[PDB]
């Protein structure tokens, strides 16, 4: 509604508001199946981990501020600014860490992995818990981190398809697919 | 020959009189006394040291001037910043920084403050990865800084810690000389990845293709949306110790606090000065965005504190806390000119001619200070003012045997006629 200088703007709007509307969405449905998976969690990063699956940067932050994981809290405040210095940053410290790199606990290189904005597009990849997760979880990730500015949203989550089957029978699955295919629908 | 000094300051003057802007005069000023700075510095009698530091302060002096003055008085009014509430934080921030003289000012003062600070050497010998003794000796199960946090410090091998106090010291003094750059490549070089992604939060958001009005400096997105919360992040991760003195100093400044007591008790006037200018920056900042609701309430995790302090009354406490410093007369002018209380302090040492006269720089710099006013700012310091400065440095050039560059001087009054 609210008036815009030029209209290149609007339409940049228009893509943050539908982004938005389309990912709090998301969270409405993989929101029990995660609170479940934080109720059984017996350590403190993964769930903060888990925090970051339902899209709270600020839960997750707050929970590393309690479990004693400072750093790590900073870096979380990033998620969902798509600062590319901070991306490439996460990706160097990922290739360090696998390259070498004795040991890093499990799940603080999936955050680093999430920060990298790439988390199954990787070289170290979450593409495994193709097995633990709601494939609209993961499509979540993709979606809330993933490189929301350089791309639309259409090809961001094609991008995702790209890389996960669906199950050729879940429909809101088919409406993703026809959302992404774009050029082509028909 | 150094007894030739006054010359190179007249000589100035001379060249301003003869090509009938005038900042240049005390852009000259400054090279003038950064030039005999290094003369009594270079090979020198210890007694030339002392006066040496007063040149080099001297210098500092018509440096902080020439930045004031230019930007209160080259003040030409340019087009207002018509933001929308849909811009970013990033955009706001620079609303806040044109629209407020007042606060840009002390942005202003701050990059001085930099300018001057002293950074150590690079440090040498520095070692080909991070933790490397205490991955070496077995025993660090994850190499991550929050590691030794989660359990006992007693984790880490000692010249792991040694190390670490020389990096977080030497980033330390780098930002403080606002050398953020400098301290983003040392980050990076020296193994320090995720530091250096703590250095890249200092940015507020910005996005060329929304805020349009900066789709000039940049041509992609940066800086991070969620910055209230990565501040009181940083502050609490300040506040957490076993970690190093130096780096919860850097969180400290980052967040727009105060120091912890153990590197505090280290910084003079000029550093601590900083600090708490940084503090009234920082939180005069964020004030400006609750104003503006460009906070989110998710991100007031933790209570900082929310009051500035004026200029005024932090050099009142800063000056308490360092008197010696404080005292020295140039300094007392430094703080003058900030305040801009300047003729203010003219006319009162004036009137200290009726223990300045025991100091040498001072009765000169009050005297061609007091010119350069006059002659940006035309009524600027009481015509009698001029004539009892000048006379009384006329009557020491006169003591000196310089009585060729006289006439120079004299080019302020009808007084002149008496000579």
């Amino acid at each position: 509604p609210y008036k815009t200088d030029n209209d290149q703007v609007k339409m940049a709007l228009l893509k943050k508001e539908r982004h938005c509307r389309l990912t709090s969405w998301i969270v409405s449905q993989i929101g029990p199946e995660i609170e479940e998976k934080i109720r059984n969690s017996s350590n403190e990063i993964e769930q903060i981990f888990l925090y970051l699956l339902l899209n709270d940067v600020v839960r997750a932050s707050k929970l590393a501020i309690e479990s004693k994981n400072g750093h790590l809290s900073v870096l979380i405040s990033y998620l969902g600014s798509n600062d590319p210095r901070i991306r490439d940053l996460a990706e160097l410290q990922l290739q360090k860490w696998s390259t070498g790199g004795c040991s890093i606990d499990k799940n603080i290189s999936k955050i680093y992995k999430l920060l990298s904005g790439s988390p199954f597009e990787g070289l170290f990849s979450l593409k495994e818990l193709e097995s633990e997760f709601s494939w609209l979880c993961l499509l979540n990730l993709t979606l809330c981190y993933g490189q929301i500015d350089e791309y639309s949203l259409e090809s961001l989550v094609q991008s995702h398809l790209d890389k996960f089957s669906l199950p050729y029978d879940d429909p809101i699955g088919v409406i993703f697919q026809l959302y992404a295919a774009n050029e082509n629908t028909e | 020959y150094q007894t030739e000094r006054f010359t190179k300051f007249s000589d100035t003057l001379k060249e301003f009189k003869i090509e009938q802007d005038p900042f240049n005069i005390i852009r000259e000023f400054r090279s003038a006394a950064g030039q005999l700075a290094l003369d009594l510095a270079n090979s020198g009698d210890e007694s030339n040291v002392i006066s040496s530091k007063d040149w080099e302060l001297e210098a500092r002096f018509w440096h902080l001037v020439e930045l004031l003055l230019v930007f209160r008085n080259a003040d030409l009014d340019l087009d207002e910043m018509e933001l929308h509430p849909y811009n970013s934080r990033g955009l706001f921030e620079k609303k806040l920084m044109q629209d407020n003289k007042q606060l840009y000012q002390i942005w202003i003062v701050m990059v001085w403050l930099k300018e001057n600070t002293y950074v150590m050497e690079r440090p040498k010998n520095v070692p080909t990865s991070k933790w490397l003794n205490s991955i070496t000796s077995g025993g660090l199960k994850s190499c991550d800084l929050d590691f030794p946090l989660r359990e006992n410090t007693n984790v880490l091998d000692v010249k792991d810690k040694e190390e670490d106090h020389i990096f977080f010291k030497y980033i330390y003094e780098l930002i403080l000389a606002g050398a953020i750059d400098e301290a983003l490549e040392e980050a990076k070089l020296s193994d320090n990845i995720s530091i250096c992604m703590i250095l890249c939060g200092i940015q507020e958001y910005l996005n060329p293709v929304i805020d349009t009005q900066i789709a000039n400096e940049f041509n992609t997105q940066q800086g991070i949306k969620k910055h209230s919360l990565w501040r009181r992040t940083v502050y609490s991760l300040s506040q957490q110790a076993g970690l190093d003195p130096y780096e919860r100093a850097i969180y400290s400044y980052l967040s727009g606090a105060i120091p912890n007591q153990e590197v505090l008790q280290y910084s003079d006037w000029e550093s601590d000065l900083h600090i708490h200018l940084n503090q009234i920056l920082q939180t005069e900042i964020e004030n400006y965005l609750l104003e503006n609701n460009q906070v989110g309430t998710d991100e007031l995790i933790l209570p900082l504190p929310s009051h500035a302090l004026t200029v005024q009354e932090v050099l009142n406490r800063v000056a308490s806390r360092h008197p010696s410093e404080s005292e020295h007369p140039i300094r007392v002018l430094m703080a003058s000119v900030i305040l801009d209380s300047l003729p203010s302090v003219i006319h009162s040492s004036v009137e200290m001619l009726l223990d300045i006269i025991d100091k040498p720089y001072l009765l000169r710099i009050v005297t061609h200070l007091a010119i350069c006013l006059d002659i940006i700012n035309p009524g600027s310091v009481e015509e009698v003012d001029k004539s009892k400065l000048i006379t009384t440095y006329i009557s020491l050039l006169k003591l000196q045997g310089l009585y060729e560059n006289i006439p120079i001087y004299a080019t302020f009054l009808n007084e002149s006629d008496c000579l």
